[PDB]
Parts: structure tokens; C-alpha cells; sequence
RNA sequence: UUCAUCUAGACAGCCGGACGGUGGCCAUGGAAGUCGGAAUCCGCUAAGGAGUGUGUAACAACUCACCGGCCGAAUGAACUA
RNA sequence: GCAGUCAAGCGUUCAUAGCGACAUUGCUUUUUGAUUCUUCGAUGUCGGCUCUUCCUAUCAUACCGAAGCAGAAUUCGGUAA
């Protein structure tokens, strides 16, 4: 649709940065990009990133950069910036956030399951402060969450408090879905970026987890 | 204990009434050859026509009037329930649209016997049938409109109760969203399962009890009754009001437990609006949870119906709690005994 | 439908519905009442500026009402502006002057009462005083052919109406009585427009001439030939200086003193 | 963290809409009277009711910004009358009489361009 | 467009190989040994590298075209039905009154004798096909095990067992005693 | 036969994501996108149109798409006989 | 009875200059100031008893299926003489 977009900002930077993102979101992602007035994050693609840079030795414009585009076959993205390395690297190691993350991953912490009337608040919060589940979400737990429930005079309840999620355990397509119903964060999203690239130096330097 | 409702069967509006269409169809259909001679095969379709006639004839226009009383029967409260549904509008539109299609059958029979004339040319008959079909169509159109309304309120009367004002009745009403889960539900066994209810937050929880050999039971309409008629440009609040107007023994409900600091000062000057209306109506005040009453609003709220200060005839009040099951039988008993020594004793 | 638009916002304040047929004309009076003529053969009065609700339905005309006129019509079109050409300093003054002008035209027996005339293809015209009453003041008959257009003078004293019958007829605006015919047109007379000075009326006709007639004298003041073809529209300026015309010939001709 | 209402006007009698969960320890009462004095100027907007309370501390933290300080900025003591009532009898009001409010409205820090709030005077104030 | 061949790479592990002759497929497995007859689709298999299967399927302009996928799914049901199996963990979620369900034995058919079913005194002797064991509740209240070694011998009878209490007037919302399938899992927990 | 899209990841089946100012105005009987009317404004982006469900008396929960990851081979809908 | 939307043909060439069928969706009760015998006071006055056979546009009984199907009662459709 838009076809071209990267070539709109070619000769306006000099210190192009590449960031590596694990669990991508939005309300916790626009807390850094919106803060700076010159750091646009590009997450989603992987081949459009080197449009104004080049992926080959005949379709590039700079030296020692085509080898970097080959390592862009993951969940990483670029960053439209031109600041100092030290003033942007330290900032990445000071931002933490806990969320639900993605399923199929051995997540820590232990969540207990209450017995009786179900709620939608949490586990550490007492039942005297919790809120009863409304009469709407019923067939979504009799097949998707495969949880044995037992209705009692209108109000839907359960039978035995069988634990299905704990520290060091992975499930399927309902691991990070049963935590969303209550409101308990699982894993903690930590900023773990990759390396970078300078036009003036024409060199690369693997940092953090990218260090081989 | 009934009136004159929930006896009328189902009524097909317009979409479920496609029968006329089917009939007109078979009609225009015909095409017979008539046995005997091939030169005298012109005599038969007259019978055809008489047939169609009788058909639409019986049709409807009499089953609609059944199930509905009169616009001026006895008490206006019997028609007040319809005001919060179809409104005197569709009301008259009740018997109104009634007589409407009603005479409709008139025009019907009319044109009917009308064509009736001739019993030659089955073809001409097809045209006649088509005309009849068109006529029928131009009717049930606007028909089914309000008729849709019809079917609606129709089924409607299955959840709405209907008491009898021609006997003893104890008006019992309470205020939800406080703690009636283990208080008001200790009398009856009403619970929301499938049947829904708008207006208020809860549904219809009418209490009932059978002491000795008497019969005391009445529903409650919270919301509209707890506010003046002028404030409600319609809705049911007014519903609450007429609801009241009905009764024999109105029982007001209070709560001095202070759930979140919801004391009464503005609704004090509201009981006088229905005070002269209670010519032969006994009153009773029941306060839930009477033990945690702090001396901060007690020396001001007591000058309402508790003590002999304002708008009080001089009745007996009760201060207890049915939630802790403390003499719940005594409270229920001492709230209808006054009616026995009033209307029953005199009449 | 007639749609009322808030000009600044381009918002639709009200959609006046209820007419069964096309709404051919609309005028908006000083009282804040909208008057319309429609193909449904009705003339309707609406409380427009206000609720946007329909107050009156007058069924009186036999055929489609194509044109209507207010006794105030000219004054309201111009607002505050008159022959002097003075424009007031502030917005308040502009409104006050416009209201003052409106009152002068509208007052009969010293009281504001806007009058309305409507014209039908039936050749019938009804003179109405809607504020005072639903009953028409009078029915004006006499035209041989259709009344295409009707106009009150700016003062609202008299009415000149253009008719197809080759005459434009004069009527007393108050009572509706028939004064006289202005013969002179050979062919159908399409429209009439009154001068700001209220002495004259200009018409444009099929005969391809414009005729300014001194209504008071009831004599033809000036005949202005020049159009090759039929003249459809005529207008007389607020300042009074020029009359404009346009029509089948496609060329505008402006006429001056 | 939790919000709760009742009837239009914290008086009534017992026909309120307060189920359970009492804010600020036990027996709120005075808690509900704290939000009544946290309306800054005069009351008006009361649509989708809100009530924010911190950990064991009933304080005020509800700033409508462009929901309550807009109607009172039209030099009109009451509220909206009928439909599309921009200002009092004008159309193009002074932009400097609203740019001072948008300056303070930046504690969220989610946007970037300052010229966004004042740019909505025809598609917001006139709608 | 009348395809000449639509070969599909069928992944078949060792130990559970099948016998290929005409249109009959053999089910080899330690957990029960059953057979299956196919005389309505006319298929043909060809061995070239044990695991994978490369054949030639003609007629591609009617309803055939890819008549291998409709068989491949049936093949997996015979492989994962003899190894992983098909345990339909159906839960009896019902209130009303404690139904006394007693399954008796008769000619090795095990007719389910339902006594007092929601006020009904009718003995519905539902026929049970061989090749599936049916137990009762042990640790979890109301649970029946439908662990079988086939699909058309377990799921086929389960559909008739569910629609055996059909009522003319009453349906499903009259009482929450309807027998629904909770989760169509397998016998093996790891697979 | 006539045509979008079609190696800077087409078109399905899944996962992940679906964000603010702002609780936008008349009706509190209920109504924080989800029975009408007045209607289709900005900023921040790889992407985010006041909107076709489920219905506790109102959110988060479930159902989903211009544009992605994975998969890597043809093609989404409307006609003519 | 009249009046729209969709527009397949025709208009030497071209869907909307002039025209425009077969459906569906409204209003209205005037077959176009009703061309010389027309919209009417007129019920075809040819059927019944007993006995045999057959069909479906299926009122009832049996077996499925609607709906705010609570129970009960009532109404409708399809497959069957």
C-alpha cells in the first residue's frame, strides 16, 4: 500500500540503531519512543529495514553493512536515531515492566486457585475484596479452558481447585489466557536490545545478548 | 388470583401470517378442465370463488379482541400495567387497532360477497383472486406493525404478576443493593435464573407467607415509587406510583445500618405526598440491622415516622433484624395483624 | 424535506420532514417561522428557528404551490441594508436595524402580523395571515392561466403577481381585492421582483422584454427590450440602483438609471 | 482503584447502588463526601462516574481537563442547552483563551506535538 | 483440470507400519489389533522409502482431485488410535437428583442400564461396540472414560448415546442435565 | 473472456498485538464503542474506521481487519452457457 | 391507478437526447372532468340415503423440528391416505 517509507529519511541520520524486542506490546512500548523527540522504533518487518541501507553488495550504499542485514531474520527492529552510544545504552538498562507475556514458556512464580465461587481480581487478594463473575462467560471455559465447573442455582462455580499453572511450566493456547481473566502478570518484560551501526565509523559492535 | 390476561393464544403478525400469500397462490393457480363435455367446460370456478371467500372470512378479526378486557372496566390499575408497555397509545391502539382490522374484516366480507357475482370464466376468477390478495396485503402491512407490538407484549405478560384487589393484600416492598440476599430472600424462594428484568438492578422478588388461614402477598416495583411522578416523564417510576395507589397496607422500608453513609434528609418531605391518599391504609416501618446505630444521625432521623413528631398517625414501629434470624416470625406477624383489626374487623 | 443548516458548523440543526411531495420553495420570516410551499399542494408553517416542529398544515390549494411570498420578504432578504447603503458599526446595531425595518413592513394596525401569499397552478392564490389565523383572508381568483410567482411589495401594501395569462395582476395586499391587470405582455410572465423603493415592480417574460411598471400609477413605466430570447429571472437591487436579468439568451443584462 | 455510585445526590434513604467493598478500611461514609468537594468549580459532567482511591488513603486524583473545563470556558454558568451550542452567540473565539489549559495537560506524556488540542476548535467545540 | 497425480508425503513412524494390498489397510499396534475395509473410494498405496508414500492419483475435475487427504486423515486415526488412542473425557454435569447409573453385563455387550433418569422409569439398553472400556468415577465426581482404539466404533456410538434422551416438548434449557463433551483429548497424556 | 493482489514475505488455518488526550454532547430508567437522533475531528505508528456479536443493572473478558511473524506456491469476489 | 431505485436491449457507431420489459419495496381508493347501450332490488331452484375403490394444497392420531420451550393448554411448516 505505502510501498516506500524508509527512503523518506535517508540522508538525515548517521547513527542507525537496531533494537531487539521480546514480548512486543503497545501501552508499555510507547513509553520510550514518545519520550524522545528523535528515536523512532520500527518493529514488524525485517527486509524493508535495509531499503535505504542495502541487503546485498550491489544494492547497498555503504561499506560493511550487507552482512548486518543477514542477521535481521528475527524479532528485532531498527531505530531512527543519531545520539551517543553511552547515553542510550544505559537508559535501556533502567526500564522494567511486568506483564502477561507470551504462552508456551516456562514462567516463574506460583499462582493458587481458589475453591468455590470464581472471581476476576487475583490470587493474593482476599475473597472479601474480589468481584464475582457475571453471568456471561460460561461456554468459554467448558471447552477452551477445559476447567471442570459446577453451576449452583444460577451462579457458576467449580468443584476442585486443581492447579494448572506454576513455576517452571508451559501449556498450550490457554497458558497466558487464564491469567488475563483475573489480572496477574506472569513474566517480566526487560529491555534487551542487540547491537548498532555507525555511518562515520562503518563498523559494528555486538552488545548485550548479541555478543558472540 | 388473576384478572383477564394470560389466556389469549399466540397471534401471527405478518411474517408468520404468510398464509394469505399461500392461498392467493393456489387460487391464481387453478387451471382445471372440467369433465363431461369439452364444449361445456365453462361451468365450475364459481364454486372456486365461494371457497376463497369463506376462507379469509373465518380468517381473523375476533381472536384479537379475546384476552383483552375494556378501556373502562373497574380499576385503572389493571390498565396501568399496559401503560408501561404499549401505552394508552398502543392501548387504544389495543382495542384501537383492534376495531381497526376488526372492521377490516368488514370491508373484507364486503368486497367478498361483492365479486361473488358470476360462475363463468375461471380466468376472470384468477384476476379476482389477485385483486383480493392485493387488498389483503394492503392492511396487514401497517397491521403487523402495531401488530408486531402486539405479539411482543403478548408473550410479555408471562413474567409480570397479577394480584387481586378484591381481597386481602399486604403490600411488601424493599430496597435492593443493600443486603437482601439473606434478608428479603428469607421469606420467599425467588431467584433469578432464566427470566431477566430491566428497570432496576435486581428483578422481581415478591415475598409470600401462609399464616393461620389468611392470604397476604403483593409484589414490589422499586425505582419509580422512590421518586415523585413529576420527576419521571413516564417510564415506570410512575409504575411504582400506580403500584402504590393500588394497596390495603403499605409497608415502608428503612435502613439505619449505614452501609456507606446513605442517610435520609431529602426524602423526608415526600411521605406527605401519599399521606392523605391513605384513607384506610395501614403503615409499617421495618428497619434492618439495628445494633450498630451510632449517635450522629439518630437525633434527627427519629423525627420522621419513628417518634410522634411529623406526618405520623401514631402506629407501632419495629426495630430488629431478620438477617441474624432474630424473631423473624414475630416481625412478619406484627405487620398484617393491624389489617385484621381494621378492614376485616369492620367488614 | 427542508434542511436547516448551521452555516458555520455545517451541522444540520433540523430536518423538517412531513411534506409528502417536493418542497419547491421556502421563506424564513421575521417571527422565526419557516413557510414552505410544496407539490403535496400544501402550504405549511413551521416553528423553524425554534423546535423545527410543524405548527400548521394548510391544505387549501387545489394544486402544487410553487411560489410564496412574505409581506416582509424584501426587507428580510436585505436585512439592515436599504437604499442609503449604510452598514452599522456593530453586530448588535445591524440586527436592531434589520428588526426595525422588518417591523415597518410587517405591521398592520400597528401590530406585527406577517402576511403570506401562495400561488398554485390552479391559478388560485390564497392570502393568509398565519399568525392571526388559519383561515385565509381571501382567495384571489381571476387569472386565466398559472400563477408562477407572487410578490408583496417591501412595505407589504400591495401585491403584484406574474401570471401566464399575459398579464401581471395587481391586488391589494391586505384584503386580497383585485385592483387591475397590467396588460402589455404578449406572452407568459415568469417572475416579478419589487424595487427597494416600493414604487415599482420589474418582470421578465417570455416576450423577451423586461418591463418595469409603476405599480402605484399602474402604468407601464419603462419597457426594456434587448434580450434575444426569453427572460427567466429578474431581480431589483437592494440599493435600488440596478436591475439584473438573465435567461434563455444566456447573457446577463444589467440596467441602470 | 475501585469506583462506586448510588443515586443522583448522595442523600436518598436506602435505595442506593452500593453492594459491598468499603473504601478506606471499614465504614466509608466520609469517603463519599470527599469526592463531592473534589469537583473544583461547579458540578456538571456526571456521565460515566469515576472514583479513584489510593492504598488506605481516600484522596482526589480525577482531572477531567477537557471534559469539565470546556463548558465553563464558554462564558456560560450552566451547561449545554439543546444541540450544537458553540460559545454563547459567536463562532471564532480567541485561541489564547484555551491554549493555557492545554499547556498544563501534558502530565500523561503520550503525545508529542503541542499543536493538537488547540487545533480542535471546529471539530470539537462546534460539534 | 484433470490432475494426473496428487502425491502426499505421509510421515509414518516405524513399528506401526501397514500392509498394502488392493484396498485394504492393516492396523499394526500393541494396543489392540483391528482391521478396516475400504470399498467406496478405491485407493492405492506404493512403498518407495518405508516412511514417506508417493503415489499417483488421477481424476481431478469432479469430487476426487485430492482423495488422498481424505484418506490420510483416516490413516492417522489408525496410527494415533492404536498408539495415542482417543479418550473422550466426557463429564456428567447435572443437578436435579442423583441418577443411579448401573452398567450391567450381557453377552459381552455391556448394556448401560440407566435407573431413574430424571423421573423416567425407562430402561434404555444402549448398545456398546467392542474395543472400548467404560469405567466410572474414582477421584473426580461424574466422569466416564471412553478410551477406545477406533473412531467409527467410539465416536459413532457416542453420538447416538447423546441423542438417546431426545424429548418432544423439553430440549436443553429445561434442565442443565445435558450430556455434552468437555474435551476430546487422547489416552496418552504426553501425546 | 474481462481484473485487484502476486520474493522489501500474495491469499487460508494459529499465535501475538489491537494504544491516548477523553469519563466527547441532549435523556440517570440502564448504558464507560455495542435499541435511536445530532454523525465519520488531532497527535504518536509496522498497524489502530465512534463498530456487523455474546448481554451481569455499567469496563477490563470473549468474537475480528488495511498492515506483520511462521508456512513457500499460483490467485479473493461478482457474470455469460 | 399512478409514481421511484437496479438497467439487460434499441438509438447506422456509444447504458442514461428521446426510451427502457420480466421482480421487489410505498402512498392512495379518482379504471385519465368517466366518447352513445358500465359499474345492479336478481339465490343457477339438480340433490339425498345405502354400498365399493383411489389421490393430496394433511383438520386429528403416531415419529422429528419454532418461539421469553417453566409445567399445562393453544397455533404454524415439512415427510405420510
Amino acid at each position: 500500500r505505502i510501498f516506500d517509507e524508509v527512503r523518506e529519511a535517508l540522508d538525515t541520520y548517521r547513527y542507525v540503531w537496531v533494537l531487539h524486542l521480546d514480548d512486543v506490546r503497545t501501552p508499555v512500548l510507547q513509553e520510550i519512543r514518545t519520550s524522545w523527540a528523535g528515536s523512532k522504533l520500527i518493529m514488524g518487518k525485517r527486509k524493508v529495514l535495509q531499503k535505504a541501507l542495502g541487503e546485498k553488495r550491489e544494492e547497498e550504499y555503504k561499506e560493511n553493512l550487507y552482512q548486518l542485514s543477514k542477521l535481521c531474520s528475527g524479532v528485532t527492529g531498527l531505530l531512527f536515531t543519531d545520539e551517543d552510544v553511552n547515553t542510550v545504552k544505559e537508559y535501556f538498562k533502567s526500564y522494567v515492566r511486568s506483564d502477561y507475556s507470551r504462552p508456551n514458556t516456562k514462567a516463574p512464580l506460583t499462582f493458587t486457585i481458589p475453591e468455590g465461587i470464581v472471581y476476576s481480581r487475583g490470587g493474593q487478594i482476599p475473597a472479601e475484596e474480589d468481584v464475582p463473575m457475571i453471568h456471561s462467560l460460561e461456554p468459554t471455559m467448558r471447552n477452551k479452558f477445559e476447567i471442570p465447573t459446577k453451576i449452583k442455582a444460577g451462579k457458576i462455580t467449580i468443584d476442585s481447585p486443581y492447579l494448572v499453572c506454576t513455576e517452571g511450566e508451559k501449556l498450550d493456547v490457554r497458558q497466558a489466557l487464564i491469567l488475563k481473566q483475573f489480572g496477574i502478570a506472569a513474566s517480566e518484560f526487560k529491555v534487551k536490545v542487540s547491537a548498532y551501526y555507525d555511518n562515520d565509523s562503518s563498523t559494528v559492535e555486538s552488545t548485550n545478548i548479541n555478543m558472540e | 388470583m388473576q384478572l383477564s390476561w394470560k389466556d389469549i393464544p399466540t397471534v401471527a403478525p405478518a411474517n408468520d401470517l404468510l398464509d394469505i400469500v399461500l392461498n392467493r397462490t393456489q387460487r391464481k393457480t387453478p387451471t382445471v378442465i372440467r369433465p363431461g363435455f369439452k364444449i361445456t367446460r365453462i361451468r365450475a370456478f364459481y364454486m372456486r370463488k365461494v371457497k376463497y371467500t369463506g376462507e379469509g372470512f373465518v380468517e381473523k378479526f375476533e381472536d384479537i379482541l379475546k384476552g383483552f378486557p375494556n378501556i373502562n372496566d373497574v380499576h385503572p390499575f389493571h390498565r396501568d400495567l399496559m401503560d408501561t408497555l404499549y401505552e394508552k397509545n398502543h392501548y387504544k391502539i389495543s382495542l384501537a387497532a383492534i376495531s381497526r382490522a376488526k372492521s377490516l374484516v368488514e370491508q373484507v366480507a364486503r368486497d367478498y360477497v361483492r365479486l361473488l357475482k358470476f360462475g363463468q370464466s375461471l380466468f376472470q376468477c384468477k384476476q379476482l383472486k389477485r385483486a383480493a390478495l392485493g387488498r389483503m396485503a394492503t392492511i396487514v402491512k401497517k397491521l403487523r406493525d402495531p401488530l408486531a407490538y402486539l405479539e411482543q407484549v403478548r408473550q410479555h405478560i408471562g413474567r409480570l404478576p397479577s394480584i387481586d384487589p378484591n381481597t386481602r393484600t399486604l403490600l411488601i416492598c424493599g430496597y435492593p443493593n443493600v443486603g437482601k440476599s439473606s434478608f428479603l430472600r428469607c421469606i420467599t424462594k425467588s431467584d433469578v435464573d432464566v427470566q431477566p428484568y430491566a428497570f432496576t438492578t435486581k428483578s422481581l422478588y415478591v415475598g409470600h407467607f401462609d399464616y393461620k388461614y389468611l392470604r397476604f402477598q403483593a409484589i414490589d416495583t422499586p425505582g419509580i415509587l422512590d421518586r415523585p411522578t413529576e420527576e419521571m416523564n413516564n417510564i415506570e417510576m410512575q409504575s411504582i406510583y400506580a403500584i402504590a395507589h393500588l394497596r390495603s397496607c403499605v409497608l415502608y422500608f428503612m435502613d439505619l445500618s449505614e452501609q456507606c453513609g446513605f442517610t435520609i434528609e431529602a426524602q423526608v418531605k415526600l411521605f406527605h405526598s401519599i399521606k392523605p391518599l391513605f384513607a384506610n391504609k395501614s403503615v409499617m416501618v421495618v428497619i434492618n440491622k439495628t445494633d450498630i446505630i451510632r449517635p450522629e444521625d439518630l437525633d434527627e432521623e427519629r423525627a420522621q415516622l419513628l417518634e410522634s413528631v411529623k406526618e405520623v398517625p401514631g402506629v407501632e414501629i419495629m426495630t430488629s433484624s431478620c438477617q441474624l434470624e432474630e424473631n423473624v416470625m414475630e416481625v412478619r406477624n406484627k405487620a398484617c395483624e393491624k389489617l385484621l383489626a381494621s378492614r376485616i374487623e369492620n367488614k | 424535506t427542508i434542511k436547516i443548516w448551521d452555516t458555520v458548523s455545517r451541522v444540520c440543526q433540523y430536518t423538517m420532514s412531513g411534506h409528502t411531495n417536493s418542497v419547491s420553495c421556502v421563506k424564513w420570516g421575521g417571527q422565526g417561522l419557516l413557510y414552505s410551499g410544496s407539490h403535496d399542494r400544501t402550504v405549511r408553517v413551521w416553528d423553524i428557528n425554534s423546535q423545527g416542529r410543524c405548527i400548521n398544515i394548510l391544505k387549501s390549494h387545489a394544486h402544487w404551490v410553487n411560489h410564496l411570498s412574505l409581506s416582509t420578504d424584501y426587507a428580510l432578504r436585505i436585512g439592515a441594508f436599504d437604499h442609503t447603503g449604510k452598514k452599522p458599526s456593530t453586530p448588535e446595531e445591524a440586527q436592531k436595524k434589520a428588526l426595525e425595518n422588518y417591523e415597518k413592513i410587517c405591521k398592520k394596525n400597528g401590530n406585527s402580523e406577517e402576511m403570506m401569499v401562495t400561488a398554485s397552478d390552479d391559478y388560485t392564490m390564497f392570502l393568509w395571515n398565519p399568525l392571526k389565523s388559519t383561515k385565509p383572508i381571501a382567495r384571489m381568483t381571476g387569472h386565466q392561466k398559472l400563477v408562477n410567482h407572487v410578490a408583496f411589495s417591501p412595505d407589504g401594501r400591495y401585491i403584484v403577481s406574474a401570471s401566464f395569462d399575459n398579464s401581471i395582476k395587481l391586488w391589494d395586499g391586505r384584503d386580497g381585492k383585485f385592483i387591475s391587470t397590467f396588460r402589455g405582455h404578449v406572452a407568459s410572465v415568469y417572475q416579478v421582483a419589487w424595487s427597494s423603493d416600493c414604487r415599482l415592480l420589474v418582470s421578465c417574460s417570455k416576450d423577451t422584454t423586461l418591463k418595469v411598471w409603476d405599480v402605484r400609477t399602474r402604468k407601464l413605466s419603462v419597457d426594456l427590450p434587448g434580450h434575444k430570447d426569453e427572460v427567466y429571472t429578474v431581480d431589483w437591487s437592494v440599493d435600488g440602483k440596478r436591475v439584473c436579468s438573465g435567461g434563455k439568451d444566456k447573457m446577463v443584462r444589467l440596467w441602470t438609471h | 482503584y475501585l469506583y462506586l455510585r448510588a443515586v443522583g445526590g448522595e442523600v436518598g434513604a436506602s435505595a442506593a447502588l452500593a453492594p459491598k467493598i468499603g473504601p478506606l478500611g471499614l465504614s466509608p461514609k466520609k469517603v463519599g463526601e470527599d469526592i463531592a468537594k473534589a469537583t473544583k468549580e461547579f458540578k456538571g459532567i456526571k456521565v460515566t462516574v469515576q472514583l479513584k482511591i489510593q492504598n488506605r488513603q481516600a484522596a482526589a486524583s480525577v482531572v477531567p481537563s477537557a471534559s469539565s473545563l470546556v463548558i465553563t470556558a464558554l462564558k456560560e454558568p450552566p451547561r449545554d442547552r439543546k444541540k450544537d451550542k458553540n460559545v454563547k452567540h459567536s463562532g471564532n473565539i480567541q485561541l489564547d483563551e484555551i491554549i493555557e489549559i492545554a499547556r498544563q495537560m501534558r502530565d500523561k506524556s503520550f503525545g508529542r506535538t503541542l499543536a493538537s488540542v488547540t487545533k480542535e476548535i471546529l471539530g470539537t467545540a462546534q460539534s | 483440470m484433470k490432475y494426473i497425480q496428487t502425491e502426499q508425503q505421509i510421515e509414518v513412524p516405524e513399528g506401526v507400519t501397514v500392509s498394502i494390498k488392493s484396498r485394504i489397510v492393516k492396523v499394526v499396534g500393541p494396543r489392540g489389533t483391528l482391521t478396516k475395509n475400504l470399498k467406496h473410494i478405491d485407493v492405492t498405496f506404493t512403498k518407495v522409502n518405508n516412511q514417506l508414500i508417493k503415489v499417483a492419483v488421477h481424476n481431478g475435475g469432479r469430487k476426487h482431485v485430492a482423495a488422498l487427504r481424505t484418506v490420510k486423515s483416516l490413516v492417522d486415526n489408525m496410527i494415533t488410535g492404536v498408539t495415542k488412542g482417543y479418550k473422550y473425557k466426557m463429564r456428567y454435569v447435572y443437578a436435579h437428583f442423583p441418577i443411579n447409573v448401573n452398567i450391567v453385563e450381557k453377552d459381552g455387550a455391556k448394556f448401560i442400564e440407566v435407573r431413574n433418569f430424571l423421573g423416567d422409569k425407562k430402561i434404555r439398553n444402549v448398545p456398546v461396540r467392542d474395543g472400548v472400556t467404560i469405567e466410572f468415577s474414582t477421584n473426580v465426581k461424574d466422569e466416564i472414560v471412553l478410551s477406545g482404539n477406533s473412531v467409527e466404533d467410539v465416536s459413532q456410538n457416542a453420538a447416538d448415546l447423546q441423542q438417546i434422551c431426545r424429548v418432544r416438548n423439553k430440549d436443553i434449557r429445561k434442565f442443565l442435565d445435558g450430556i455434552y463433551v468437555s474435551h476430546k483429548g487422547f489416552i496418552t497424556e504426553d501425546l
